[PDB]
């Protein structure tokens, strides 16, 4: 990364970076033939012979003499797995480099294989009363065999429904967001109060707000520093696309220093794709607790009850909090751009927005918002075209606006 | 559930009634459910192997499933006596036999291979039946033939054991890549049979593709191999075009209809609806006439031979016998019109059944017995592969090298168990080779077997006590040259970690294999392998310019099924996210230009072909018009006929 | 040799598969299963079924010149002839019809149209399944449904009883079972039919007053209408199912009633008809017609398959009595234990023929201005010899041979599909629970061989399972709950 | 902008040549030239040489009595509830019969038929008008007197219409899609009006219900031809208009490859031969010098079995091209950033039987694929301007993270190479 900075983000440095990456891969290939990486359990057996600690660790079962709770067995299996990894790394073995590098070894599966398996949930999501005292290497119980088969069938069913999901939301989110454009202009000249305020609770929001500017004590828009800590617990105003005063598009001030990077590509399209990918992946993995915030994010984007009950600053702060809960990390600029598309106001002109008081700032459902869009070309390409063409509810006869897909028709 | 509390290990102890599929896979006691499911699916997906062998580590149930399954052989239901034999063609014949006790007659037949479905099939080892002659008594347990899956003594074989080692090769075994030597790939030979039919009407005529003027054969004969991946072709005759197109009959014209396949002709079946006089005056139908005469002669002979049986009411026959005889009697009689697919045809229709062997194609799949799937990435000369060159086993070579990225993530330590068992067996084989006297070598052999499996050791000791001295020596020779089999129960009686621990403790002579030039002393062992069906050839659609639909747009066709196209050639369609991502670049005009040039606009695609054909091959400078696309015009028709209209801006 | 030893050691094994289970498909005979498909036509008295038989294939061709035609699409079929009888105006007609069925080949295969199809086992329920609030019985004609509802009634002093009634909702109408028995045998025949006659008494309001308080301390009273009132023993009313009977009886406590109406069967015939159709004239006729239809509900096959005592299944009335006498226990039943389930292979094949014959018999149900002779002649005309195979290949009861290798006993011979015709499987969440595995599967069904295409749609039986004989292929001959 | 809705007047639109007359679609085992299956105006199904295009529009006269348009009818039902009853003429006993004998008069507005309703349309609208709810609809009616009644009815191309004349086993069955079915009824129905030349009241007593069924069938037509032709993903508006079929395309299964930089990829010989068929045909025409037909013969022989000379020709082609003969690789289904790649051909595989597409390992993560059996699609690119425009889709562009502006992790070293470099360093 730092190289790309001293050399001006040129194309030639990108080419040479690709070349060096490829060559390094080839060199790793030849060194990897000419150095062996084989695996067998004889290494484990010999280690156990050498170290009695590992020997008795692999030779262990749950003390079933007392009643064991779910949390207790989870704690004990966690401590045992950590002990296994620690002793494996400490001593020389034919898999030392494997676990030090971390490629091709998963802690959980390792602990399950050597240490005890641990309890498994029912198809409906209930822990069984009788956890698997044995371990995969040691053997299994017929009841344990049944439990494992049930878990596998649960995984298969979940995979079936997950594939059946078909990735439907990206369809409409992209279909709406794709028309967004960028305009090379120094500053939208928006009002100071048009800058939306955000409060800081942790460093995560600072990560969300890189390559941007905040008004200082003097009010000058100075670059935000994520490493900086003086911004903890402060409400400060930031420029945003949802409040930009450019009617042609988005000025370079709102996009911050990031603007220069993105001038080649449709900013909104990157925003929508870079949002829809990790979120869908996280939701699908969670379905394979943490899933509930993801559904909350989906509702916030879709159902729009919270938007009908609150204001733009509140909704964007909630969106940032939800993004933090979900675990994915994306630049807040793209989120503010989705909100800019989300926007809806009475006067299509943004010049009024540059004044002291902003006009009505209402936001609707994603499908409603797209169907709201006065350009009919994108509306027809959507669903629900029946009422659009045969009924006058959506005044599609009235609506008219230019767009990119309008050329496609 | 309480039912979960209900089930007790004591109820099922010392019995395998619960487990159904993993009866064929050793050591299910250590594997995960997902892997077991994968293995069950693979065993549903296994394919025939030309060099099939029985696995070294067996679970006593392969023989059972083989014996009970009845799609791979034909056991005579009772002792019979053959009365006569007839042959249809060179490679197939039929046997008329009579029951010894019941006094009822029955048919048998032979063929080089059996057609299972589409591509899939298998070649038939008809040695036993062909060894039979006339007037010889057959026995109840005698099997007339069998597939290659069955060994000499009905031993089940659905895979083959290969030397394998865990090793990463040039960052090329990343993901599930598998590299194999040439000899092993030559082993994994699999048959394939295709059935294809061609219709010849009064209009279309054949061509003398094969042979000189005197030997007019549009399709290869039985012994011949199909050449140039083409069986036959037909020219669409026209009365007007009889002066230019029909000329040069020996050479094919550009606008004709060929057929495409590979292999060797196994059998031919012709149905003709035309009088034979025309065939007599047809020179370009001499081959079909000859085949028809051969078939008719066969039917005449069979009818003559079986008439005495069929007209005898006292005789008892199978319904199969009567059905076959009625079929031939249908064939011989005149005025017998054939109506394929509930419709009469003109000319004739002839069907070829063809068999061919394939070796391993780069990109096929091989899996063990625990779902360790993979794809054959690249194949090498065996000299360019890790080998051990030390000690007694100097010069040993490993055919395949699996991916050592991680087995712990795939949750199946059983593969390692099998590998180390077979490696230890190799070492024991060396030790018993070093032995001089028969008594002490059989002693050490049964000693090891007892260390691993005591009851099967008792069975071996009973057998060796049963065997005579010279036969016993021949047996040890077989052990030293093949190996030693190991019995391994699926769930009850298999090995665990502790027995391996004890083995390595006592077997201090065991040592890592020191491969040459390789830094680590890797380990080589036998593992069972089975080849799947999913081949790269199954998805290979590629189209340049094929038939368009009524909307003047690309559309798939039925030529591929009728074997008129070498490759599948079915076009790809661009969908939602395709247009979306293409519009990630700020070149909407460019995307529209591409869509118009490829398929949408007829004029634009035509001008693309015009410009592209001529001009500099290295540099293509396309020029595009602005004619309205067909899609826009048909949408205009949609709107105007709806009562809607069109009005830009 | 190594092969010699391997063969011997495989022979010495003690664990063997079930041989008769493997060749089970050869055991089934179509004639026996076809017989009830003919018998269900006996709803209309006009048809007189004589019997069906498989025609021999013993015919042998002789040279002839009938410009005959032969086709490549090879199908191996045997002919079956059914003989029915009709008699009108002292003249009789024996109608004889013929159909084609595929024959067993290789001891398990069908050859149709030069293609190889294989039948497989199908999994279904034994009977009396539990869903929603309603108890049900699965029968080929029409599943019997009984649905319960809460009711609160106040006694003479106001004693309120929260208390649950089971109405019968059949023939697209909610018609209680007690009124069926109650039209059949009268109130007193109804009460004595369950043996509960003596415990129950009934009197008018003044006669209710003359009833001593000792009777009240022995029998709880259930006021019928502003005048009339019934009484049931308190010890009898202790049983919950007895509460249920009294509850449906309370549902019979219609507001409008007169003593002579309580004392006439024709009155309840009219009530039943009015439930079916409010037309006063049709009340008697439709009541009787639905009485005989409700008798038609029972079929000999269902009586055979059901594990209940024959006295409880002598007639359909006895069947309903058995259901509602034990209603609460039958509500509590496993929906997944295989002892509740069963396997069928030769039944669904004739199901399209059953539907066609039911359609014909339904046309005979709605006969009007049609002579019975001509009606039967028209009905026994639509059936075609090739109709059976045509329906089979249409509805995909058989599956196209998708094999790839010779192994067949473990993916052809023992392949069962839980779904299929006459099956409730779909994408529902409870059907998702259907995809879930159940502990009773252990040792009778392959628990880890589901198709990855759709989980739980199909699997493989274990070869060590032995099904009890003379149980119509029941995994357990006894029901899930014996009702001890 | 785009294609704008307007129920423009058909009379100035309509043309005399496209007005169809009443005739059965078939005639003496041949399509009638006057019915809907006319070849005079309307195209030829089997032959594509018809100079006139598929977008010809057929046309039906109803000038005698003007009819409300179906498209606005639903809107009409909004402005005036149950206008279907007003146009429904039950006030008749000569042929309709007494029937119910009890009906909702509703001020005698109902059961007046279409003609009377048209005559008093303004009065009925004044009777049923909500200034608070239906005011906008009534205003849009105000801007539209000219379009409410339609005098011409159009019909789709028979070539566009999938309706066919099959030969069913029972007999020749005209298997039409349902569209013309109602259309046939429509024209058959209009036949009666042009049949009803004689004037008499009882005829009008029957003629008005005929107009009722006219409007009913018109609404049937609009709803039906919008049910499937332009609805859902089966519909035409999404199946083709946005994305369609491609004639120069292929698809293959990917396998790893080494010894080359990340960008270079290799293709199997057969698929490369098929994709660039016309480039090779051009070069072979130039070098052989004979006409293009024998060149096509040679190329056929070349794809049939392995040839050294043809391989040399493609090697020259890859060497000497301006852009290196690049293409697009996309992974079904593309749901991630840069899920499409712009790659450049580097080497033609020599082994004939090989059919897999080599790809460098480092591109596995960016396109989200695996060697397990995924099927990926390739679209060749030809125009030089297209090459320049799609250069932004080259993996070198995706090397920079559009998210954070750092080096992209998807192009970072994968598992095995990470391990190996770790051995070298540590
Ligand atoms: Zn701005």
């Amino acid at each position: 990364t730092t190289l790309l900075e001293h050399f001006g983000y040129s194309n030639e440095i990108k080419s040479i970076i690709k070349d060096v990456i490829s060559e390094l891969a080839i060199f790793s290939g030849d060194i990897n033939v000419t150095f062996g990486n084989t695996v067998s359990i004889k290494s484990l057996i010999d280690l156990g012979n050498k170290v009695k600690r590992f020997r008795e660790l692999l030779h262990y079962r749950l003390p079933n003499d007392e009643a064991l709770e779910f949390n207790d067995i989870e704690a004990i299996i966690k401590k045992n797995l950590d002990e296994i990894m620690k002793i494996l790394s400490e001593t020389d073995n034919m898999l030392r480099y494997y676990i030090d590098s971390g490629a091709g070894i998963n802690s959980k599966q390792f602990g399950q294989v050597l240490s005890l398996v641990g309890s498994k949930p029912d198809l409906f999501g209930k822990i069984i009363p009788y956890p698997i005292n044995t371990s995969f290497l040691r053997g299994l119980d017929v009841r344990s065999f049944y439990i494992n088969a049930l878990g596998a069938r649960k995984a298969l069913i979940t995979n079936y429904q997950q594939v059946r999901n078909s990735g439907y939301l990206t369809r409409k989110i992209s279909m709406l967001l794709m028309d967004t454009k960028l305009i090379d202009l120094d500053d939208c000249g928006s009002h100071e109060n048009n800058y939306l305020s955000i409060n800081v609770e942790n460093k995560d929001v600072l990560k969300r707000f890189s390559k941007r500017s905040y008004l200082n004590n003097n009010g000058e828009l100075v670059e935000i520093d994520i490493n900086d800590e003086s911004l903890i617990g402060q409400v400060i105003k930031i420029p945003s696309p949802t409040t930009c005063a450019s009617n042609e598009g988005v000025c370079r001030k709102c996009y911050g220093k990031l603007f220069d990077i993105n001038k080649d590509l449709n900013i909104g399209m990157i925003a929508v794709l870079l949002l829809t990918d990790p979120l869908t992946q996280r939701l699908l993995s969670a379905k394979h607790e943490l899933s509930k915030p993801l559904r909350e994010i989906k509702d916030l984007i879709e159902t729009n009850k919270y938007i009908k009950d609150h204001n733009v600053n509140e909704v964007v702060n909630y969106f940032i909090y939800l993004l933090n809960e979900s675990g994915i990390n994306i630049q807040s600029v793209h989120s503010e751009l989705i909100i800019r598309e989300m926007m809806k106001l009475d006067d299509s002109d943004r010049t009024q927005f540059k004044n002291d008081k902003m006009p009505d700032y209402e936001i609707f459902r994603i499908t409603d918002a797209n169907l709201k869009g006065d350009s009919l070309s994108r509306s027809l390409l959507f669903e629900q075209v029946k009422k659009q063409l045969t009924t006058l509810d959506y005044d599609t006869f009235n609506k008219t606006k230019s767009s990119i897909l309008d050329k496609l028709l | 559930m309480d039912d979960i509390s209900v089930i007790k290990n004591e109820d099922y102890e010392g019995s395998h009634r619960f487990l159904a599929e993993e009866l064929l896979m050793p050591n299910a006691n250590k594997t995960d459910g997902n892997r077991s499911t994968m293995f069950c699916s693979h065993l549903a997906q296994a394919v025939t192997l030309q060099k099939a062998e029985p696995p070294l580590v067996y679970t006593n149930f392969e023989n059972q499933v083989g014996k009970y399954s009845t799609a791979g052989y034909r056991k005579a239901n009772s002792n019979y006596k053959v009365i006569e034999k007839i042959y249809k063609n060179d490679y197939n014949y039929v046997l008329i036999v009579q029951d010894q006790e019941t006094g009822e007659y029955t048919l048998f037949e032979r063929a080089e291979c059996e057609f299972l479905t589409e591509h899939y099939g298998f070649q038939w080892d008809n040695d036993k039946i062909d060894s039979l002659k006339k007037d010889d008594t057959i026995e109840k347990d005698t099997v007339l033939y069998k597939n290659t899956c069955y060994d000499e003594n009905m031993n089940f074989g659905y895979g083959v054991n290969l030397n394998a080692a865990y090793f990463s090769y040039k960052n090329e075994t990343l993901e599930d890549a598998i590299v194999i030597s040439e000899s092993a790939a030559k082993k994994l030979g699999t048959f394939s049979v295709n059935k294809v039919k061609v219709s010849v009407n009064t209009n279309d005529i054949l061509l003398n593709l094969y042979g000189d003027n005197e030997n007019y054969k549009g399709f290869p004969d039985i012994g011949e191999h199909i050449k140039n991946q083409i069986i036959a072709s037909r020219r669409r005759f026209d009365y007007n075009t009889a002066l230019y197109e029909l000329k040069n009959l020996n050479e094919m014209r550009d606008s004709d209809t060929p057929f495409f396949a590979d292999g060797k002709i196994v059998d031919i079946e012709i149905f003709s609806n035309v009088p034979e006089e025309e065939l007599k005056v047809q020179k370009y139908n001499e081959q079909v006439l000859y085949y028809i005469n051969k078939q008719k002669e066969f039917s005449n002979n069979v009818y003559q031979k079986l008439k005495k049986i069929v007209e005898g009411k006292d005789n008892n026959v199978s319904d199969k016998l009567l059905h076959f005889y009625n079929n031939c009697k249908m064939r011989i009689d005149e005025n017998i019109s054939y109506t394929y697919q509930n419709s009469k045809f003109s000319g004739f229709i002839m069907e070829f059944t063809i068999l061919e062997e394939e070796p391993l194609n780069k990109g096929s799949k091989i899996t063990g017995r625990y779902g360790n799937k993979g794809v054959i990435s690249k194949i090498l000369p065996d000299d360019q592969m890790p080998t051990v060159a030390e000690g007694r086993f100097k010069g040993l070579k490993a055919d395949i090298c699996l991916n050592p990225l991680g087995v712990f993530n795939r949750l199946n330590p059983s593969q390692l168990i099998e590998q180390e068992l077979n490696w230890i067996a190799k070492f024991i084989r060396k030790d018993m080779e070093e032995a001089g006297s028969n008594e002490e070598k059989v002693s050490i052999l049964l000693d090891f077997l007892n260390r691993v499996n005591k009851e099967e050791t008792e069975l071996m000791e009973e057998f060796i006590n049963s065997l005579n001295k010279t036969e016993l020596e021949e047996f040890l020779n077989d052990i030293i040259e093949n190996g030693i089999p190991i019995c391994q129960k699926p769930f009850f009686g298999n090995i665990g970690l502790d027995e391996l621990w004890e083995l390595y403790n006592h077997y201090d002579h065991i040592d890592y294999f020191k491969c040459e030039g390789i830094s680590t002393p890797l380990i080589i062992g036998e593992i069972y392998m089975v080849r799947l069906k999913h081949e790269p050839h199954s998805k290979f659609s590629a189209r340049s310019t094929s038939f368009m639909n009524l909307r003047g747009l690309p559309a798939k066709s039925k030529n591929f099924k009728e074997h008129k196209d070498l490759y599948s050639k079915t076009p790809v369609r661009i969908g939602n996210m395709e247009i979306s991502n293409l519009s990630l670049t700020n070149e909407m005009g460019s995307i529209m230009d591409m869509l118009n040039s490829y398929s949408n606009n007829e004029t634009n695609r035509r001008e693309l072909i015009m410009q592209l054909l001529t001009g500099n091959p290295f540099d293509t400078n396309i020029d595009l018009s602005d004619v309205e696309s067909g899609t826009s015009k048909i949408l205009k028709s949609l709107f105007t006929c709806l009562g809607l209209s069109i009005d830009d801006v | 040799m190594i092969s010699n030893f391997r063969k011997f050691h495989g022979n010495k094994n003690q664990e063997k598969f079930n041989e008769n289970l493997i060749l089970n498909k050869e055991n089934e005979s179509i004639l026996n299963y076809l017989d009830p498909i003919c018998k269900t036509l006996e709803i209309i008295p006009e048809i007189t079924y004589l019997g069906s038989s498989v025609e021999p294939i013993n015919k042998v061709y002789k040279f002839n010149k009938e410009e005959k035609t032969s086709d490549i699409e090879r199908s191996e079929l045997q002919l079956i002839k059914m003989s029915f009888l009709i008699e009108k105006d002292d003249k009789k007609e024996e109608i004889n019809k013929f159909i084609y069925f595929p024959k067993l080949i290789d001891s398990q295969y069908f050859i149709i149209n030069g293609n190889r199809y294989y039948p497989i086992y199908q999994l279904l329920d034994s009977g009396t399944y539990r869903t929603n609030k309603a108890l049900t019985l699965k029968t080929l004609l029409m599943p019997i449904v009984l649905r319960e509802k809460k009711e609160t009634f106040d006694d003479i002093n106001g004693e309120t009883h929260t208390m649950l009634n089971v109405d019968l909702d059949l023939f697209k109408s909610k018609v209680p079972f007690l009124i069926y028995f109650f039209s059949k045998f009268g109130f007193e025949g109804t009460l004595e039919y369950f043996g509960l006659q003596d415990l129950i008494h009934v009197l008018m309001k003044e006669d209710l007053d003359q009833l001593d308080e000792d009777e009240i301390n022995d029998n709880v009273i259930f006021m019928i209408t502003k005048n009339i009132s019934l009484v049931v023993d308190k010890n009898f009313f202790s049983n919950k199912n007895n509460q249920i009977i009294i509850a449906t009886l309370l549902n019979c406590f219609n507001t409008r009633i007169k003593i002579d109406k309580i004392y006439e069967k024709d009155y309840w015939v009219k009530k039943l008809g009015g439930y079916f159709t409010t037309n006063n004239s049709n009340k008697q006729e439709k009541g009787e017609g639905i009485i005989l239809s409700f008798e038609r509900i029972l079929d000999e096959w269902t009586k055979k398959i059901l594990r209940t005592e024959e006295k409880n299944k002598e007639d359909i009335y006895s069947v309903v009595r058995w259901m509602i006498n034990n209603y609460l226990a039958l509500v509590k039943q496993d929906n997944m234990n295989l002892a509740n389930k069963r396997i069928r292979l030769y039944e669904y094949l004739l199901h399209p023929l059953l539907i066609k014959f039911s359609k014909g018999t339904y046309r005979v149900l709605n006969n009007r201005n049609s002579n019975k002779f001509e009606k039967i002649k028209t009905i026994f005309s639509n059936i075609q010899e090739g109709f059976l195979v045509k329906k089979i290949i249409n509805n995909e009861l058989l599956r196209y041979d998708n094999s790839v290798n010779s192994i067949s006993l473990f993916t052809l011979i023992l392949r069962y599909t839980q779904s299929g015709p006459q099956s409730p499987f779909s994408s529902n969440s409870t059907n998702n629970k259907l995809r879930g595995l159940h502990p009773s599967y252990l040792g009778r069904l392959g628990l880890t061989s589901t198709s990855a295409g759709d989980p739980g749609a199909s699997g493989s039986l274990t070869p060590f399972l032995e099904l009890p004989e003379n149980s119509y292929m029941h995994f357990t001959e006894e029901p899930e709950i014996n009702l001890n | 902008m785009g294609k704008k809705l307007s129920l423009i007047d058909f009379n100035e639109i309509y043309n005399e040549e496209n007005l169809i007359t009443r005739a059965n679609p078939i005639e003496n085992h041949e399509f009638s030239d006057d019915g809907i299956y006319s070849e005079r105006i309307f195209g030829s199904y089997n032959e594509d040489d018809d100079d006139k295009d598929i977008d010809t529009i057929g046309w039906i006269n109803i000038e005698p009595y003007y009819i409300i348009n179906p498209i606005l009818f639903t809107i009409i039902k909004k402005c005036i509830p149950s206008i279907n009853k007003i146009i429904n003429y039950q006030q008749s006993i000569d042929q309709n019969g007494e029937n119910i004998d009890l009906t909702e008069e509703i001020g005698e507005d109902d059961y007046i038929g279409l003609v009377k309703f048209k005559d008093n349309f303004d009065d009925l609208l004044e009777k049923y008008t909500d200034k608070k709810k239906y005011q906008k609809e009534y205003d849009f009616l105000i801007e539209n007197h000219d379009k409410i009644f339609i005098n011409k009815l159009p019909v789709f191309s028979h070539k566009l219409r999938p309706a066919t004349l099959l030969t069913g086993s029972k007999g020749k069955v005209l298997a039409f899609d349902e569209i013309n079915n109602y259309y046939n009824f429509v024209i058959e129905y209009i036949n009666q009006i042009n049949e009803g030349v004689v004037s008499d009241d009882s005829i009008d007593l029957l003629l008005l219900p005929l107009l009722y069924n006219m409007q009913f069938y018109a609404n049937n037509i609009l709803t039906r031809i919008i049910s499937e032709y332009l609805r859902g993903k089966k519909g035409f508006l999404r199946k083709n208009i946005m994305g369609s079929r491609i004639n120069f395309s292929a698809r293959n299964v990917i396998t790893p490859l080494i010894g080359h930089p990340i960008d270079e990829v290799a293709m199997p010989y057969k698929t490369f031969a098929e994709l660039y068929k016309f480039q090779l045909i051009n070069l072979i025409s130039k070098v052989k010098g004979i006409n293009y037909n024998e060149a096509l013969k040679f190329w056929e022989k070349g794809i049939l079995g392995f040839n050294q000379e043809l391989y040399n020709y493609m090697e020259e082609l890859i060497t000497k091209t301006k852009g290196g003969c690049t293409f697009l690789l996309n992974r079904n289904p593309t749901i991630s950033i840069g899920s499409i790649l712009y790659l450049k051909i580097g080497l033609i595989k020599k082994d004939y039987k090989d059919l897999t597409l080599g790809i460098s390992n480092n591109l596995l993560s960016a396109l989200s694929g695996d060697y397990d059996g995924d099927v990926l699609n390739i679209i060749p690119v030809f125009d030089n301007k297209m090459k320049e425009h799609f250069s932004l889709l080259s993996p070198q562009n995706f090397l920079v993270d559009r998210n954070n502006g750092r080096f992209n992790g998807d192009f970072d070293l994968q598992k095995d190479q990470i391990l190996g470099i770790f051995i070298l360093n540590n």
